DNA sequence: CTGGAGAATCCCGGTGCCGAGGCCGCTCAATTGGTCGTAGACAGCTCTAGCACCGCTTAAACGCACGTACGCGCTGTCCCCCGCGTTTTAACCGCCAAGGGGATTACTCCCTAGTCTCCAGGCACGTGTCAGATATATACATCCTGT
DNA sequence: ACAGGATGTATATATCTGACACGTGCCTGGAGACTAGGGAGTAATCCCCTTGGCGGTTAAAACGCGGGGGACAGCGCGTACGTGCGTTTAAGCGGTGCTAGAGCTGTCTACGACCAATTGAGCGGCCTCGGCACCGGGATTCTCCAG
């Protein structure tokens, strides 16, 4: 009867303990968490539709997504950003 | 015994600028909100996180007025908060 | 039935502390009566689009995510409330 | 009617040829070759048309500022009963005589640069008038130009072109001067197109041109000689740089940053002629050393020919440039050699622009060295003093360089004319030189009529 | 048919790429959408929170208590700069003003 | 004759706001966009009507912070705009 | 020297004094202080260094050696700054 | 030339005779014309899309830009925008 | 088939229906389009275009010209209170700005 | 200057608790495989509009000097907050009831997209002509000076 | 206090020029009119969560008013402001030349969406020993004042 609800906590709470094994997170901090993931995730796919939309192209691609991260990220977080996903694409293309 | 003008309002300050709680009454608050809201519709009902989701977004905006508002009457070279420095503060930032 | 006016209920200590925890060390007397009618206006822009939301959806309660969604129009993205 | 001399048999023929023209109710173009008195058998027409038509009427011709005062001069000589005016200047002066001397109407020729019709087009559109000249009618071969425009407006019985040059660079740009002389003959570029082995069938009726190798059998022709020179090993390095695009330069630190290049090209031609002209590159802030300046460029250690000439006879020279900065750096070679010498250019005030030709022609003047910026002194002013030529650049146009040529070979010139052009060897100027023979092909240098 | 391996294993991530193509392609971004956008998308979705999430932990541990509150997401994003530009227009819940007086208010 | 101090500067005030035409030069604007642009990519050409959006959105930026920058100097009681009302301007807009 | 008459500043200095004074008065400023000058220099540069960036990163997704005018529009769009004329 | 260009002119001014008939009107003010245009539409269909995706649905209709209207303009000007979207579906209903 | 008539002329707007249409179609907003959504749309933009173009032709009256250019166009936003609220972000090219000299500033008397 | 007193949070150690991590079960979206058809990379061509240089003219900016509006440091002034204590009111907490209305699933049947076909609105094109520009002239504004 | 100087401003009239304005020819998105199959609407059900009931009783708000902080007006002083002069500078305009690279069309084939089918990550439910709120013990150590 009672429909679910999906979140983004099971990642978060696995990405948290990769990089501070002991702690852990209350509720709240949690529900926080998610709207950020949420807010970004809109931020990132609205930029990478008017590319494409300027471009005449009628596919997002990788390219638009790199595009995207390098207009709404600050500068040094944008480098980084950039590596980790470029990174994640070369692993994957291995492995498909 | 008595502290001098204004050693208070300092403690006052710090003490305020450690805690997260929300500084306006609730109950209150949820009188004014509901007030506002028959302008607009009559018989609302109304969730208990929608009026927390409101005092939230209301005292966020007030404390950061305080702060621009506070550096206009600085810039002026006086210590005391005054209506125009609101006033200049609201028409700079564009509202 | 009919609330009469609860702006009043914002009090002048609750008006100084919002000042102390933005940094004010001396505060005029006439900042409570302007205070208030800044509040108020602030929350006629919110609550009306809050209330276009739900009159949209057929409801006749509020939700916080009609808030929410006021808010984030306004340029003012609030985390926590379900977003 | 004409006094101060006597025309020669080629320009008397040249004057019934034009009156020939009027009689017919015709226009028409006068393109001798460079140097054979066009301007004398321009001033006889008019001489005509006042003495025998009894046309006193107003007259206009345009020229290049830097002839302005010549052909104000002939008209006072040949031909004195002539009321020639000028018009030139500040804001003020131009206000002034149109006030108090043009609209009076006690003139009949009006003489006038295109800058000066282009500012008071207003003005001279009020009069009607009897015969309009131009001169260096190369000027209005493009017909979307603004002159071509404003010329087109006016009232005029009779209209004449004089021009050494009548071809340039295409059949459209010959076209533009038809149009001009006889617009509801040649209605468009697209009837003279097929219209064209046509060689002289429409050009006969409205052209005439003779050549000093046909019609001056006493004057002696033209030496043309091609210098091909290395590159310094500092033009070299820079020729080299510019290519790789890696120039760096920056004199704000900034680790020299990067010099941009949208046209490489350009920074190539630089290079050839001098590496000073670039940012940086002159060793030593200090600079006033001259001994550096010789050395760095292939062009300049070539030219201390110059002091073989100076001791052989009065060899006297004019230099010709298309870039201003050269004017400079040669000039800062013949004050360190204590040389003397003329320079005319393209910021020069009017005045001084001819008392700088008379200073360098009279019988007893000692100055070696004449520059001349290539488009401003290249063409009009004559200087048949001088023996030698030499072009420093070489010009996309080849008819440009033919005219530079000539303000030495002209009628007057006692002496057999030396051209000298310099080309570095395995560079850009190559391809220049080649270019503009590839366009002197299509002309021919037809001798015509 | 062949055992199963989730996209995110394929790429070595930890967010769901599985997921996130799903929300690309209904949420109307575009006619098409690529398999190599999810990836990169996952990718950054879960460096951005392993950016926030370890100086939240680092907050926690100077108040000296195991689990992160949301105070502690406060302080790590404003004493932060790219993450303060980033997140300059968010207001956070039970989130705290930095501490902060303008030294012409301080005593003598 | 001589007109007093601030005479003049008043006429210049009526002129300048009646006119809608571009202020700054335009050669020596964008011999200023082109080296910027350098940093960032290099041997780039731009479209003629490209330097004149830039300098069009230049222009009503800069005239826009000057009315602020003047606001915040009467508040002050001065009627000389300083760099202080320029970047109290600046951070009240939170830029 | 005739080589070396002429001496160069640096780009930011083509905006002249007498071209900020204008955009003052257009403003409503009456008096000006002598270290203005520097100050809206380095404002200027501060927002077209933030135009450009944008304006490139642009025209490097499309492929392109030439900036155009939509390029322009699209980056001050984005920043809040939105420009009727010049298209879009 | 070989590649029309869309734009709003001819309705601006169709428009525009029925405001002032004696009137004309620059290139430049109706660039900036046809500029306006774009910049309204484009708020209102967002708006739009967004509610039909906050409340689950697969269209957008009449009433999504209604409120969209509500949500942007100005008070004077959103209740008689309401009036004339309102009496145009009205009169094209009768005509359908 | 009957002869044509445009859904414009049906509800009685100057402004494009079917543009429009095409325009929410190929914009990616939702997966469906409503019949009467181009329709409002159409209306909503002529009576927004009719509300500039008046205030406008009154300013190049007021001026003695019979030719609307950028500069009416922005005296006439900012002298509205929607409109400037509508439209108070955007910039205007080759539109002045409208005239006001602070009172502290002008000669004494 | 500064010892002293005495209100401020500040550690410390005990006490209880419902928050957070664990697991269970089992639900329903991700996986793979195959297939289809058309987005977009490639190459080629054409030709518009990017850049540079110089020439020309004269608005414009440069620096100089002059002199007085107004920047801003001290002082005196005397009002209006601060802080204390008191009394006072209304917030919080907890407990328990009725019933509005969010939510689910189910059913049915109006709506819009798809296709193909069709012919008239809208595109660019080229040209005459009239709002606009600006030239000269003057008449009326407003400001300054000195008496 | 206010007379003529002087300056800029306004506008009267004239002629003038170049962006607008008409209509032409042309061609490709809008409109006809059926079928398709899903979304949408409306019924009805269930039982989450909302609205005031009372009493209780802490804490918070309120009142009043002693007293010294800061707000604010005024004066005088002094140095960068503005003003206009003459001067030198290079914006602006036009013109030449050239070919980078935007743009178009054409062709061919990697890619993604789709279907059906499949089985495992992720959902909610039910759980519990340990993080840390809370109370009441003493520790310096903030600040202030009368020696
Ligand atoms: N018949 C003549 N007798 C003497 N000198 C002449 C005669 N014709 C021309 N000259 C001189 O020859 C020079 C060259 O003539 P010019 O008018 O410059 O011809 P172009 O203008 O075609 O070069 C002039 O300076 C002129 O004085
Ligand atoms: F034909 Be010339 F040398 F004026
Ligand atoms: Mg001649």
């Amino acid at each position: 009867r009672k429909t679910r609800k999906e979140s983004y906590a099971i990642y978060v709470y696995k990405v948290l303990k990769q990089v501070h094994p002991d702690t852990g997170i209350s509720s709240k901090a949690m529900s926080i968490m998610n709207s950020f993931v949420n807010d970004v995730f809109e931020r990132i796919a609205g930029e990478a539709s008017r590319l494409a939309h300027y471009n005449k192209r009628s596919t997002i691609t990788s390219r638009e997504i790199q595009t995207a991260v390098r207009l709404l990220l600050p500068g040094e977080l944008a480098k980084h950003a950039v590596s980790e996903g470029t990174k994640a694409v070369t692993k994957y293309t291995s492995a498909k | 015994h008595r502290y001098r003008p204004g050693t208070v309002a300092l403690r006052e300050i710090r003490r305020y600028q450690k805690s997260t709680e929300l500084l306006i009454r609730k109950l209150p608050f949820q009188r004014l909100v509901r007030e506002i809201a028959q302008d607009f519709k009559t018989d609302l009902r109304f969730q208990s996180s929608a009026v927390m989701a409101l005092q939230e977004a209301s005292e966020a905006y007030l404390v950061a007025l305080f702060e621009d508002t506070n550096l206009a009457a600085i810039h002026a070279k006086r210590v005391t908060i005054m209506p125009k420095d609101i006033q200049l503060a609201r028409r700079i930032r564009g509202e | 039935k009919v609330l009469r006016d609860n702006i009043q209920g914002i009090t002048k200590p609750a008006i100084r502390r919002l000042a102390r925890r933005g940094g004010v060390k001396r505060i005029s007397g006439l900042i409570y009566e302007e205070t208030r009618g800044v509040l108020k206006v602030f929350l006629e822009n919110v609550i009306r689009d809050a209330v276009t939301y739900t009159e949209h959806a057929k409801r006749k309660t509020v939700t916080a995510m009609d808030v929410v969604y006021a808010l984030k129009r306004q340029g003012r993205t609030l985390y926590g409330f379900g977003g | 009617y004409v006094k101060w001399g006597k025309l020669r048999d080629y320009q008397v023929r040249g004057l019934n040829w034009l009156i020939s023209l009027y009689e017919n109710g015709i226009n028409g173009i006068l393109a001798d070759e460079m140097g054979l008195g066009k301007t004398l058998q321009t001033i006889s027409l008019l001489g005509y048309m006042k003495h025998y038509r009894n046309i006193p009427g107003p007259h206009m011709v345009l020229v290049p500022k830097s002839t302005l005062h010549n052909w104000m001069s002939e008209f006072k000589r040949w031909v004195p009963t002539l009321r020639s005016v000028c018009l030139i200047g500040d804001k003020e002066q131009r206000a002034a005589f149109v006030r108090d001397v043009l609209l009076p109407g006690e003139w009949d020729v009006c003489v006038t640069s295109y800058e000066m019709l282009i500012k008071e087009k207003s003005v001279f559109k009020k009069f009607n008038w009897r015969y309009l000249v131009i001169d260096e009618a190369h000027r209005i071969k493009n017909e979307k130009s603004k002159l071509s425009e404003i010329v087109r407006e006016f009232k005029t019985t009779n209209r004449l072109l004089l021009t050494g040059t009548p071809l340039q660079n295409n059949l459209h740009e010959l076209w533009s001067l038809l149009n001009f002389l006889l617009p509801d003959v040649f209605n468009s570029a697209d009837d003279f197109d097929s219209w064209f082995e046509r060689l002289h069938m429409v050009l006969r009726p409205f052209l005439l041109r003779r050549i000093k190798a046909d019609v001056e059998k006493s004057l002696p022709p033209k030496k043309e000689v091609k210098i091909y020179v290395g590159l310094s090993k500092m033009q070299r390095e820079w020729y080299t740089r510019i290519l790789m695009k890696d120039i760096d330069i920056l004199n704000s630190a900034g680790k020299m940053d990067k010099m941009r290049l949208l046209n490489i090209l350009m920074q190539l031609r630089k290079c050839c002629n001098h590496p000073y002209l670039f940012d940086g590159a002159e060793p030593g802030p200090p600079y006033t050393t001259d001994m550096h300046l010789v050395t760095n460029s292939g062009k300049m250690v070539v030219l201390d020919k110059l002091l073989p000439k100076l001791k052989e006879q009065g060899s006297r020279v004019l230099i010709f440039s298309q870039m201003t900065r050269v004017l400079d750096i040669l000039e800062d070679y013949c004050m360190w050699r204590n040389y003397e010498y003329c320079r005319l250019d393209g910021q020069t005030p009017h005045d001084e622009r001819q008392d700088s030709i008379n200073a360098y022609n009279e019988p007893n003047s000692t100055k070696f060295v004449f520059m001349l910026s290539t488009r401003a002194g290249g063409l009009g002013i004559n200087l048949a003093t001088a023996d030698v030529v030499i072009l420093y650049d070489s010009d996309w146009n080849p008819q440009v360089d033919l005219q530079a040529m000539d303000r030495a070979h002209r009628i007057g010139q006692t002496k057999t004319v030396r051209v000298f052009r310099f080309i570095t060897d395995n560079t850009v100027e190559e391809r220049i030189v080649e270019r503009a023979e590839m366009k002197l092909r299509l002309d021919s240098i037809v001798i015509q009529q | 048919r062949a055992k199963a391996k989730t996209r995110s294993s394929r790429a070595g991530l930890q967010f769901p790429v599985g997921r996130v193509h799903r929300l690309l392609r209904k949420g109307n971004y575009a006619e098409r959408v690529g398999a190599g956008a999810p990836v990169y998308l996952a990718a950054v979705l879960e460096y951005l929170t392993a950016e926030i999430l370890e100086l939240a932990g680092n907050a926690a541990r100077d108040n000296k208590k195991t689990r992160i509150i949301p105070r502690h997401l406060q302080l790590a994003v404003r004493n932060d700069e790219e993450l303060n530009k980033l997140l300059g227009r968010v207001t956070i819940a039970q989130g705290g003003v930095l501490p902060n007086i303008q030294s012409v208010l301080l005593p003598k």
